[PDB]
């Protein structure tokens, strides 16, 4: 399974991916094999797409975070007049 | 070679030294004592007021005023003579030649530190001031980098979490709950075997029956209804006039409006819930370290139950695959400065004192910008 | 005749189907004692709920049912809704059909336990859960724009074209005038007032109601705050004390547009409105930026249209014309719009009855409502 996308409108940007599924179904006359084909396409794609809303649910604070937070731990913007604070803090073990 | 000074004051207690040293040169009480009755006899000092342990001397005849109530200062007179009794008495140095660093209550008035810089640079004249928190202070003597400190001391009860290095302020919180209110409230609760202590003498010895005979419960309710059952948990306490008095189960309710401050009336959370409120309002990441360095600093926290039944309420709020540790040092009274004397002996701090020129140019609300 | 109901995290304003105001606007909390009773010739009651709480609020400690949006409480809810039902409007559930209403964004357990407690125990002819934001945008006598809905627990920015909310730009913030209020508590702190209990929290909700507005420019406000007290204004407790706040008064809206005052990591609501208009397609873009709704009481600060008109302005391409409506009843707007919608001749049928209820169960409000 694969999915391209592209948007570029005032920047740009780009999605590629892909999933491998492996399963297995029973043998039997055309229209019962078919149907299985049919529901097991069905029960995996269902699961990758919702798989795919659930990432993008929680990009901002898993993978996102571990690139750039988006506000620091002490959940506030940085006092640029106290530097020295900030760097005093670490210096006792 | 000018060393820097390490000034606390507490409600109840300046704890004051000299940067470097392990331990407190000068403990003595914050109280101004002045005299009720009338000098019959001529020819003495007869002095108008008492500062320190010679006002506990002769409490007799004085009156007793604390200048500081809840970490706030009030009367700044009688904070000019305790820290001129600080300096001049029992330091024996003169203010102009030591950097002084001093200790302030979070979430406190602007104008207590605005006032406190003021007095200390054209009174009491310094080359240079700081001024800390105290629970930054007690991660500092404890000696880690990340975890949430619970100061409880005579005025205020604050936790604050620190991660590594950086206090946390948006799960600061601050309760006006402390050993003073704890004190009235045996003071109170003495009445009901008909022990009545009305004035301000009076008060302290009652602070000291709380310090020698109080402690915290495991479990309340089996521990009254053990002290109902038995008269096993009874201790006497002598007076100074000699007469004996004995308590059976106040030695529990009273530390226990630590934990439910309905007994005082107050509507607060008792320190074990601030404490999980303060940790649940961290980032999700950082609580496992906050969970297991739980520390506690103050006098307030010096009563021989207290750290398993902290840990028992905490276990109960916090979910069941969490670690609890909780840390109480043996020298927990005096925690605050020594993590001020470390952070005045450092190389990286000599740049984050307040000089007097600058004080010159920016008046007194520099204290805004250079201290947090 | 239909009921309207809005039960917001901090306020319930219900009414008649028709009319232009409404009728029971209460607050939504249920006070219980906290003190020890000593007289006996007394009505001593257990729980408290609405005006006779805030009669009674320092003997009490008041609880909210709703907080952050969502229902944390049930049985205060139903004692809320007893209450609506039984006292402020003095009317039987048993023959109105009653229009309730719901946060965009929600888990969908609210809307099935909300069905369920209104068919169960105040049982109805039918019931109806409309989204709040589209009703003050019915309200306001349009069918497409973008709502920016603030309110006690919950701020929200829906776009709606042709009377339909597009569910992929929908924006939600979770700070409203509760964080604001607990905001200002904390702020109040730095001149020598403390307020800790329950009852002084609606102390501080009413200075924020009468003192507080927002800054054209913050930095100019603040050092104009600075330099003289041409700013300060006083504010007289129940008990006779007086206040003063100088700098406080803008300060405490300004989290609506730096969220990060009370440590929250989402953007203001400027950031929040540019991004939900810029997640739409661009020629519906300059019908959502001409016609900007507020709505709740939140947007009832002194300042907040022209602040909002200079940020948006700024992150607007130049050519685009921006125009904000702020109407001057938007306090009640949910209302009205619910009005409106419950007053139309088509909507008759698209009540939710009872025996399509019994014929479904607790999951009928995910197919034939939204
Ligand atoms: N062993 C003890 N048990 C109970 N309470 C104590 C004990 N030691 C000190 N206290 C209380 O701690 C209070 C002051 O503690 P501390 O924090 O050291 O001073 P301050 O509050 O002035 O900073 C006193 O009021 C005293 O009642
Ligand atoms: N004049 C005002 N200025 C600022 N805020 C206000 C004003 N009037 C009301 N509010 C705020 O509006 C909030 C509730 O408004 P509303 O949206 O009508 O109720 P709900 O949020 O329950 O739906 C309250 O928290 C209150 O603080
Ligand atoms: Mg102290
Ligand atoms: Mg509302």
């Amino acid at each position: 399974l694969k999915i391209q996308v592209h948007y570029y409108e005032d920047g740009n940007v780009q999605l590629v991916s892909h999933k491998d599924v492996q399963d297995s179904l029973t043998v039997s006359n055309e229209a019962q094999t078919a149907k299985e084909f049919i529901k097991i396409i069905e029960n995996a794609e269902n699961e990758y797409q919702t798989a795919i809303s659930e990432n993008y649910q929680t990009m901002s604070d898993t993978t996102f975070k571990a690139l750039r937070r988006q506000l620091p731990v002490t959940r506030t913007k940085i006092d640029w007049n106290k530097i020295l604070s900030y760097k005093i803090g670490k210096e006792m073990q | 070679e000018t060393t820097a000074l390490v000034c606390d004051n507490g409600s109840g207690l300046v704890k004051a030294g000299f940067a470097g040293d392990d331990a407190p040169r000068a403990v003595f009480p914050s109280i101004v004592g002045r005299p009720r009755h009338q000098g019959v006899m001529v020819g003495m000092g007869q002095k108008d007021s008492y500062v320190g342990d010679e006002a506990q001397s002769k409490r007799g005849i004085l009156t007793l005023k604390y200048p500081i109530e809840h970490g706030i200062i009030t009367n700044w007179d009688d904070m000019e003579k305790i820290w001129h009794h600080t300096f001049y008495n029992e330091l024996r140095v003169a203010p102009e030649e030591h950097p002084t660093l001093l200790t302030e209550a979070p979430l406190n008035p602007k104008a207590n530190r605005e006032k406190m810089t003021q007095i200390m640079f054209e009174t009491f004249n310094v080359p240079a001031m700081y001024v800390a928190i105290q629970a930054v202070l007690s991660l500092y003597a404890s000696g880690r980098t990340t975890g949430i400190v619970l100061d409880s001391g005579d005025g205020v009860t604050h936790n604050v979490p620190i991660y590594e290095g950086y206090a946390l302020p948006h799960a600061i919180m601050r309760l006006d709950l402390a050993g003073r209110d704890l004190t009235d409230y045996l003071m109170k609760i003495l009445t009901e075997r008909g022990y009545s202590f009305v004035t301000t003498a009076e008060r302290e010895i009652v602070r000291d029956i709380k310090e020698k005979l109080c402690y915290v419960a495991l479990d309340f309710e089996n521990e009254m209804a053990t002290a109902a059952s038995s008269s096993s948990l009874e201790k006497s306490y002598e007076l100074p006039d000699g007469q004996v008095i004995t308590i059976g189960n106040e030695r529990f309710r009273c530390p226990e409006t630590l934990f439910q401050p309905s007994f005082i009336g107050m509507e607060s959370a008792g320190i074990h819930e601030t404490t999980y409120n303060s940790i649940m309002k961290c980032d999700i990441d950082i609580r496992k370290d906050l969970y297991a360095n739980n520390v506690m600093s103050g006098g307030t926290t010096m009563y021989p139950g207290i750290a398993d039944r902290m840990q028992k309420e905490i276990t109960a709020l916090a979910p069941s695959t969490m670690k609890i540790k909780i840390i109480a040092p043996p020298e927990r009274k005096y925690s605050v400065w020594i993590g001020g004397s470390i952070l005045a002996s450092l190389s990286t701090f000599q740049q984050m004192w307040i000089t007097k020129q600058e004080y010159d140019e920016a008046g007194p609300s520099i204290v805004h910008r250079k201290c947090f």
